[PDB]
């Protein structure tokens, strides 16, 4: 067929008219950012020839390239070391969680490391963990940060986040609530805190049933790591290729070396070492060449990881969709074996209702404008509200300004503001 | 058939008309059943805290189990010189799979970085009472040498 | 080794050149590394066979280099956008995002120049001297909640005052800097306490 | 269309599967960037008459 855009929807569009939302939605979707990726180690001298000493003098005489390849190599090793850590050892202080978890309603132990010790990782981690499956001078050299210390800075940024906001991301930490931390987010993304004060239960009851929600789409639904899976399956793509390549002809009389050694003269064997040795130099040159590509591409997706740790989980972020779909409230981070998982926490408007607006109040003839929010009327009452939430006031001197008279405005109405 | 490598007793079971057997990588794993089993080899890394500061040197043999050939053994390989302390200081020289070292030439494990719990609890917060103005140095390249190569002259002259 | 990224982008350019050089005196396979010996000792048909071998070596050797030098650019090209964005909102303006520009509360920014770079620094607010304080989501007053416009709520441990969040400025509570928005049965944590009316 | 290319590349390696490969990736990565860049909502807003 044809692929459908999606919903074809068309919106009732008025100059007196406006749509509030009366409800809101938590939402927590999941972001994943590849960070690293396997640090791979070729000997040229042993990948080339095999511990033979009359092929690596013909190599050494033939150039330097195997010196190039491995410092190329060690480079890689290096910048991938060097982006987890500035993916993860961001904060210079290990937070811990304090034993009383009195979060206001809101449940965290699906991310909080568990107390029972599996690997000092929280049971999304572990799901993580689980749900993506990981001789010939090829070595793989580990990573510098071992997977506990990085659920642990993992850990430490989640606890951080809790007992601080955003204040341990911009010096000493300070302890808040975790309820006023909410207010303040609120406050961010434009609403006032009596929302939260209002339904704080509601809230932490979606914000629950997200995590929920997200417990079971990483139980169930597979292929949720796709990005990480795609860069370990090329990694060894490419490598199972090379290795591959390692037993070609490359129009010598046979791919083995050691027969080439046993049967043939040194002229004629020197002549077959030379088409091999410039058949598998080309194929280590053309492996290297992808290798530093996607070193620069994982470098770029850990540059993006790094500005989404310290924006998104240091802070909040006014950024649209940077930080998930909808006004973005807060951000937690999970490790995975090649890269990170974001947990976005975010705002979204729902339960639209119709309303009236006019952008200012003719009274006494002066024109009134609202301070911040909206004026909107139902029936033939006619309030104040905010933006992102149906919260009607009556229109009042104090939470409106007055300038110049009513003339030139477009758009006015006459209706009476209350004198206190 | 000519090779290096170490014969072994193999516990895989061949059939009466097999005489070779070839794992990926179309090479030579079993003859007849022994296994071919190559010799250990790896990296040799030195790790050394400057000329100046000393002149000892720890060298680190990666992905080889050393007991074979201060004796400290590692998930990235084996270490020879370095003493084994049980502290936790910041990290120096990195070794590999957690572990550091630093100058004696000790070998430890991360530290992570300061542990402090902070006191939350409900009705209570911690506000600054005074500021800093901190100045910050970042230095980030804008360019490089340009420099043009003519392959006529270079390749020929 | 303050400036060592531009020390370091300096030597692998100075390494990737001294290698090409190197590798332009290398036999690739040939009899010698020298061409006009090689055109002066052999017969037109042999000393054409070790131009030709000589020639791919070169080319090969000059491929590497090229590609090198292009991923690098990448890379620095990658570097200068950093830079500029760097210099656009933290330079030409006041960046609200966190650790841009800073570790701390960014103020502003000084560029200055640097042989092959850019160096930012960077003035930052960081807060310090922490004090614990007692707070309230909201107050009761007149059997109404009062919540702060801007600030927050905190006691010294006898008297309420409501201050701001980055800084301690305690001030009495007040109908002009606070807000009324329901009543006093629905907020968890609400404290009993009176606000002056002016 | 000549048969001594194929037996003379079927001995030289396995290249044309690694440009093909990477050709594949390349299309695929610009299908994504098109599809990232333009496709930010999942609703069709027709402006009204
Ligand atoms: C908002 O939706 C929730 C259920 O998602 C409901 O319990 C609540 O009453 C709604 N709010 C209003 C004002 O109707
Ligand atoms: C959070 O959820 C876990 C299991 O989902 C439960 O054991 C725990 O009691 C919950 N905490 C609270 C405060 O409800
Ligand atoms: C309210 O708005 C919706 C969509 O914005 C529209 O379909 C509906 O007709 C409106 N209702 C009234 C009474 O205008
Ligand atoms: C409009 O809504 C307000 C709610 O604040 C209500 O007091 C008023 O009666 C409503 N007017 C009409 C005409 O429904
Ligand atoms: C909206 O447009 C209509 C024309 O259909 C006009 O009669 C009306 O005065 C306009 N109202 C405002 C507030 O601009
Ligand atoms: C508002 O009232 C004034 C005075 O009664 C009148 O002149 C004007 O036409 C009114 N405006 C509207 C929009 O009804
Ligand atoms: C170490 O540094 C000192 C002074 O900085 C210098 O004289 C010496 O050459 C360096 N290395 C050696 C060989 O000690
Ligand atoms: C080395 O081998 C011994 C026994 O053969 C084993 O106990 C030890 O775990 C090995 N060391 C490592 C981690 O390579
Ligand atoms: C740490 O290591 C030392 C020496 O390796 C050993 O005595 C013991 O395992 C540990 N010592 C202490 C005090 O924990
Ligand atoms: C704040 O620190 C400065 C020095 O940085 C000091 O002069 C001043 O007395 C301090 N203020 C308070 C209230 O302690
Ligand atoms: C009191 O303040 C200190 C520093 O000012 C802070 O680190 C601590 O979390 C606070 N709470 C206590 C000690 O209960
Ligand atoms: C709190 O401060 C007020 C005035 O700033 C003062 O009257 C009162 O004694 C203080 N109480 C304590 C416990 O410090
Ligand atoms: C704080 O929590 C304790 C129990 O942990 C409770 O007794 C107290 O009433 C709470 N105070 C406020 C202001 O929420
Ligand atoms: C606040 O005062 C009202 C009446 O004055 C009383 O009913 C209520 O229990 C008081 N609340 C507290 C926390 O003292």
């Amino acid at each position: 067929y044809t692929m459908s855009l999606g919903a074809e929807n068309s919106v009732a569009y008025s100059n007196n008219s406006i749509a509030i939302p009366t409800n809101f939605t938590i939402s927590v979707t999941t972001e994943i950012l590849p960070v690293s990726m396997t640090k791979t180690s070729v000997d040229c001298t042993m990948y080339i020839c095999g511990d033979s000493t009359e092929c690596s003098n013909l190599l050494l005489q033939y150039g330097s390239f195997c010196t190039q390849l491995n410092r190329a190599l060690t480079g890689i090793a290096v910048e991938q070391d060097k982006n987890t850590q500035e993916v993860f050892a961001q904060v210079k202080q290990i937070y811990k969680t304090p034993p009383i978890k009195d979060f206001g309603g809101f449940n965290f132990s699906q991310i909080l490391p568990d107390p029972s010790k599996p690997s000092k990782r929280s049971f999304i981690e572990d799901l993580l963990f689980n749900k993506v499956t990981l001789f010939n001078g090829l070595t793989v050299l580990p990573p510098l940060l071992t997977d506990e210390m990085i659920a642990q800075y993992t850990s430490a940024l989640l606890a951080g986040t809790i007992t601080s906001g955003w204040t341990f991301g911009a010096g000493a930490a300070l302890q808040i609530p975790f309820p006023m931390q909410m207010a303040y987010r609120f406050n961010g993304i434009g609403v006032t805190q009596n929302v939260l004060y209002e339904n704080q239960k509601l809230i932490a009851n979606q914000f629950n049933s997200a995590i929920g929600k997200i417990q079971d789409s990483l139980s169930s639904t597979a292929s949720a790591l796709g990005k990480l899976q795609d860069v370990v399956n090329q990694n060894a793509q490419a490598l199972n290729t090379l290795v591959k390549q390692l037993s070609s002809n490359f129009g010598a009389i046979s791919s083995v070396l050691n027969d080439i050694l046993s049967r043939l003269d040194p002229p004629e064997a020197e002549v077959q070492i030379d088409r091999l040795i410039t058949g598998r130099l080309q194929s280590l040159q053309t492996y290297v060449t992808q290798q530093l590509i996607r070193a620069a591409e994982i470098r770029a997706s850990a540059n993006l990881a790094a500005t989404k740790m310290s924006e998104c989980v240091l802070g909040q972020s006014k950024r649209v969709d940077f930080c998930g779909k909808g006004y973005h409230l807060m951000s937690f981070p999970q490790s995975a074996p090649h890269g990170v998982v974001f947990l976005h926490v975010t705002y979204v408007p729902a339960q639209e209702k119709n309303f009236t607006t006019a952008p200012a109040i003719c009274h006494d003839g002066k024109a009134h404008f609202p301070r911040e929010g909206v004026f909107v009327s139902n029936g033939t009452h006619w309030f104040v509200t905010q933006r992102n939430f149906y919260e009607p006031q009556i229109i009042t001197t104090d939470n409106t300004f007055v300038s110049g008279n009513c003339d030139v405005v477009i758009g006015i109405v006459n209706n009476t503001v209350y004198d206190p | 058939l000519t090779g290096t490598g170490v014969l072994t007793e193999s516990n895989k079971k061949f059939l009466p008309f097999q005489q070779f057997g070839r794992d990926i990588a179309d090479t030579t794993d079993a003859v007849r059943i022994l296994d071919i089993t190559p010799c250990s080899f790896g990296g040799v890394s030195v790790i050394t805290p400057g000329t100046n500061t000393s002149n000892q040197v720890a060298v680190l043999y990666q992905d080889v189990n050393c007991t074979e050939v201060n004796v400290f053994q590692t998930r990235a390989g084996c270490l020879i010189g370095a003493e084994h302390v049980n502290n936790s200081y910041e990290c120096d020289i990195p070794i590999g799979a957690g572990i550091c070292a630093s100058y004696s030439i000790i070998a430890y494990t991360m530290s992570l970085g300061a542990e402090n719990s902070v006191a939350y609890s409900n009705n209570s917060i911690a506000i600054p009472t005074n500021f800093t103005i901190s100045v910050t140095t970042e230095i980030l390249p804008v360019s490089m040498t340009k420099t043009s190569v003519d392959c006529t002259m270079y390749i020929c002259g």
